[PDB]
């Protein structure tokens, strides 16, 4: 029984720190995910965990509908033979990991 | 059979 | 953020998990098994008195701890997302003085 959608999710397999070779790769991912979210329901917080062996990117969207749209756009792509996968994170768990994300309510839309 | 990666 | 030999896992269990016999041995063995796919582990303390599900770990080098932390942080365990935070070496040695002289790599219970 799959977990219900929340405003918050974790993408996996977005990179592999052992093999990433391009300078600035993790910021490129952050900006590219923001850009993709902005073709859907936007995004209010994002963190690329550059040390994560499983390639985790954390995202908070302004509504559950927005998160579903972002998750459905990003998951299902293939990187180095692995599928980008998304898992919803309960709000209290996400806020504990990222305390600044709790009071963020304005969309990251580059000027 | 560990509980690692066990989804809710 | 300061990498060390020591870390704290959180959200690994809750008080209801404690209602089954041997629950903490299952958790210790699962942590050991995962550490032994990386750099091993020489001390582990499952904090039965934490509502937050805390497990304390010391590895034989900073490299071993980093390999474990980067594999475990953000991982799902028993239906919950786990977080890992480094513990300064003197902090861990003050909290768990018996970990100072532990040097044998741990293996899962029989
Ligand atoms: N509803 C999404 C588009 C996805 C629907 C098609 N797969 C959006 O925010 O634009
Ligand atoms: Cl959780
Ligand atoms: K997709």
């Amino acid at each position: 029984v799959q977990p219900l959608a929340t405003q918050c999710f974790q993408l996996s397999n977005m990179f592999n720190p052992q093999t990433e070779e391009e300078v600035g790769w993790d910021t490129e991912i952050k900006d590219d995910v923001i850009e993709e979210c902005n073709k859907h329901g936007g995004v209010i917080h994002i963190y690329v965990d550059k040390n994560s062996a499983q390639g985790n990117v954390y995202v908070k969207c302004p509504s559950i509908a927005a998160a579903i749209a972002a998750v459905n756009a990003l998951h299902g792509r293939w990187f180095a033979g692995k599928m980008i996968t998304a898992a919803y994170v309960p709000l209290p768990t996400y806020h504990n990991l990222f305390p600044d994300s709790m009071t963020a309510t304005q969309l990251l839309v580059p000027s | 059979k560990s509980r690692w990666d066990e989804t809710p």
